[PDB]
């Protein structure tokens, strides 16, 4: 400590960290303080541009980042996440435990068609190909689109929160051209059958697709990098920890015991004799 | 003093132990006896905290509390007057001569089988200065058909 | 199916549930449905007063919350979870694993002073001792007060957002008690050394409480069954998520490579021979 | 680096780990060398042995720890952890994260009762008093005595893993009085 305060040493940094410099006068964030983050008045919107993208998104994408993590909480108990975090908090462990413990079922199955859907369309678009024969190379190769498909809200009876983000996105946004692509997709696939409207998570993959390479501050580059890096990932994992939490607090609240699931549910088909 | 009449359909009572089949037993039969209310007002099992038993009226689904003391439980319940004690051999007598230093409990029912004949007599000595009526132990209780019923009475 | 559809049989569900109806024609949150959510304008302070509390909270502390997430945000990359997340991300996992990873450090050590915080003042306040006796009755007893104390920023050089959420606590917020408990315990705690300053883990913990049990529709006995419960390690986890998120996607961005933490730091003190 | 080969600058090592060198010639276990722990032929309760506890433990002990792993494995899958970790691997997740998932449960109603039946035991030993009155005690303070209880085989009809593990302690063992208690 004292031979690198008067600098005749070198010791190489690990940990680059282009984010939240903690030490001095103030919490800088991203590039800005964070006096200058509660005087220009951007929300959670607002601080997760600057700390998952740094930069400053203007103040269409910041309230609908809000809006997509007010979208994908709490999604009822009987999902396979909510399930794990009352499973976990009904044997009476942690917030952390529980929420910890449905939290790593938000995978590829559960809450992983924000990703999916958005890589889907993403190279569906910037490949180029018309709607028509893009659902008909869909079902030349097996695998279903992700992000289309419903089990019960079909037509003139929709999900009436992909109606929500569809009119954000359709009003304070300039340039939308990935969601006209997907919405042609809908177009297709509901006439196909009075199902396959786009889904919340076919929606918000292909809305912050459009978002991040439509507004300003990201190239071309960024904004598919961010796809691959995974930030609907996290959209969806810190929109649904609201939600997990909630179900903690719920099952913590209503004093209740720990969980056997009973035997008949459950028909073990064991070796004859291992 | 005691009482010329015991079980009504206003009759409600306080279930001492975790005997939840005999307790849904007598909420199906207060359900069919067209009943407006659940004859069991709380329950109280010594080694749990407080909280709540999901039982079932007919087609529906109720929540009876289970105690923790027996205090808390005429506390929050000033129209119980039966107590049914499911309590072991060993664990009668404490749990009733408790139950006995409450003014509103008018009858209990000790359900248990195996307590020895002086503690039995020191409690027929104490609910007669109380004057309450204790239903004879090693019993399966007494069924009041439209009214009320104790426990394992009747069967299914 | 057919059993329970001519309702001809009783089964016992399990799983209570008092939030988040999710079958229907709209996903309803607590009592609200999904439109009127947004019909409202409540940020996602109010669905996390729908969600965790189940009561529409009042517009002042909706955004409260959402300010008190905002400062639980990322505090720089050197603190313990924050580190288990780049860690865990320069291994190459998920952002899930990685999240996961660094969450499960928040606990009593990192990130169990909000809890601490709001539960030591709130058994002074309730007890009622003086402030000049609460501080001589820890001293007497080891236990330093959680809460109160800062490395480097105390007076005449304010923490900069404990004024920011003390500001907000003083304008937009009726009759604050426990507030001015701590304050006076910090102006005793500041008189015996130039540091001691309030810090943002005792004030988000003591203007919660007064939160909680200061505005409507919480009671006294709700507003002391979330504090035990735990409704402010879910403040905390829910607002360090955003940073160690945005830790994840810094570090899968850098492109750095897995950590191995050299030997020259790590001492090892082995048995003779056993 | 070069300022410390030579040594001309001292620095204060953190993370202190009495435990496995794993530089030098040999991966040194806790004292002992890999081909010390696997020349003198002890199992993984040795090793266990070795991380955890650092001693030698005699070969009776070893082969308990064995035991002791061999019935604590799977009970059955409706049980709360296998069911998270069975939820977590239908959603095709991974085998740390559904392992992981399913193991977060281990706490106290789920897996606590190896601890809380070794410390209420060990309370009520070292105490001195006789079981007759442990069991009165534990009566008349709420808390049920932790480690007793079988929904289904008791007696003469018993549970046939705790009896395979009470003849190996009481064969393999010497001077064994806190299960004599807890038999009591
Ligand atoms: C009462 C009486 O007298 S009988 C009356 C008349 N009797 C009859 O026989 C009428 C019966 N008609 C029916 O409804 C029949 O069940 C059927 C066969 C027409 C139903 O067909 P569907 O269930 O729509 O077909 P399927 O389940 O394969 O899916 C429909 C389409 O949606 C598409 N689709 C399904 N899931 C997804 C998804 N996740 N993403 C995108 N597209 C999808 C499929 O590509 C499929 O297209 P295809 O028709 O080219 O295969
Ligand atoms: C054909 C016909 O109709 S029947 C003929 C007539 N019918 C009758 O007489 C009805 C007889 N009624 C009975 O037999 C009933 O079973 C009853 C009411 C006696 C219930 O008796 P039990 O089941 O033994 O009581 P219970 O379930 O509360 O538990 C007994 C003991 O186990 C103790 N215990 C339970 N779990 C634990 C544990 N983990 N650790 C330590 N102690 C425990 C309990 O604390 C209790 O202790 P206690 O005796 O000091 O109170
Ligand atoms: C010109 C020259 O430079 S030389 C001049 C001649 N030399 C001198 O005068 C010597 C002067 N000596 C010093 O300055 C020394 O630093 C000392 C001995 C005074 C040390 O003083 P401090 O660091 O303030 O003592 P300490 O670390 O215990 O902190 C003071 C209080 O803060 C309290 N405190 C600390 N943290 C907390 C906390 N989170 N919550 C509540 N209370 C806390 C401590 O309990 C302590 O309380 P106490 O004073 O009742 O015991
Ligand atoms: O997000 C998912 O993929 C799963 C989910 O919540 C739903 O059932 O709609
Ligand atoms: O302990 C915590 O709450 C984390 C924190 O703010 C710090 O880095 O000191
Ligand atoms: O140790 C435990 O509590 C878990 C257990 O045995 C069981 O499967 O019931």
């Amino acid at each position: 400590s004292w031979a690198r305060e008067l600098g005749l040493i070198r010791k190489p940094a690990s940990f680059m960290t282009s984010i939240c410099d903690e030490r001095g006068q103030e919490l800088i964030y991203a590039g800005m303080p964070i006096t200058e983050v509660f005087k220009e008045e951007m929300g959670i919107g607002g601080v997760l541009g600057l700390l998952w993208f740094q930069k400053r998104l203007p103040k269409y994408s910041c309230q609908f980042i809000e809006m997509c993590l007010m979208v994908t909480a709490d999604h009822g108990p009987a999902v396979s996440g909510a399930h794990n975090t009352i499973i976990c908090a009904r044997a009476g462990k942690d917030l952390v435990s529980s929420l910890t413990s449905g939290l790593l079922t938000i995978g590829d199955r559960f809450g992983g068609a924000l990703d999916a859907a958005a890589k889907m369309f993403s190279k569906a678009f910037d490949s180029g190909i018309i709607p028509m024969e893009f659902v008909n190379k869909m079902k030349k190769e097996g695998k279903l689109i992700m992000g289309i498909g419903h089990r019960v809200k079909s037509i003139n009876n929709p999900d009436m929160r992909v109606q929500i983000l569809k009119d954000y996105v359709r009003q304070h946004f300039p340039a939308t051209p990935l969601l006209d692509y997907a919405l042609e997709v809908e177009k297709i696939t509901t006439s196909k059958k009075p199902n396959l409207i786009l889904n919340v998570d076919g929606l918000i993959g292909v809305a912050f697709v459009d978002m991040l390479r439509n507004c300003g501050s990201f190239t071309r580059e960024e904004a598919d990098e961010y796809i691959d890096i995974g930030a609907l990932n996290g959209i969806f994992v810190l929109g649904r920890s609201m939600g997990f939490i909630g179900h903690y607090l719920d099952q913590k609240r209503l004093k209740q015991g720990l969980y056997r699931h009973p035997w008949d549910d459950i028909s073990y088909v064991l070796p004859e004799h291992m | 003093g005691k009482s010329t009449t015991l079980f009504s359909r206003h009759t409600k009572a306080i279930v001492w132990g975790m005997q939840t089949r005999a307790v849904q037993g007598m909420l199906d039969f207060d359900y069919v006896c067209s009943r407006d209310e659940p004859s069991v007002a709380a329950m109280v099992y010594p080694f749990t905290g407080d909280h709540k038993q999901k039982f079932y009226w007919g087609h529906k689904e109720i929540l009876i509390p289970v105690f923790k003391n027996m205090a808390d439980a005429m506390r929050k319940h000033p129209e119980v007057d039966v107590l049914i004690n499911f309590a072991s051999l060993r664990s009668a007598y404490d749990s009733t001569m408790e139950t006995m230093n409450y003014a509103q409990i008018r009858t209990i029912a000790i359900i248990a089988e195996g307590i020895p004949e002086a503690l039995t007599r020191k409690l027929i000595k104490k609910a007669d200065q109380k004057g309450v009526t204790i239903i004879g132990p090693a019993t399966v209780g007494g069924i009041k058909p439209g009214c009320f019923k104790i426990g394992n009475t009747g069967g299914m």
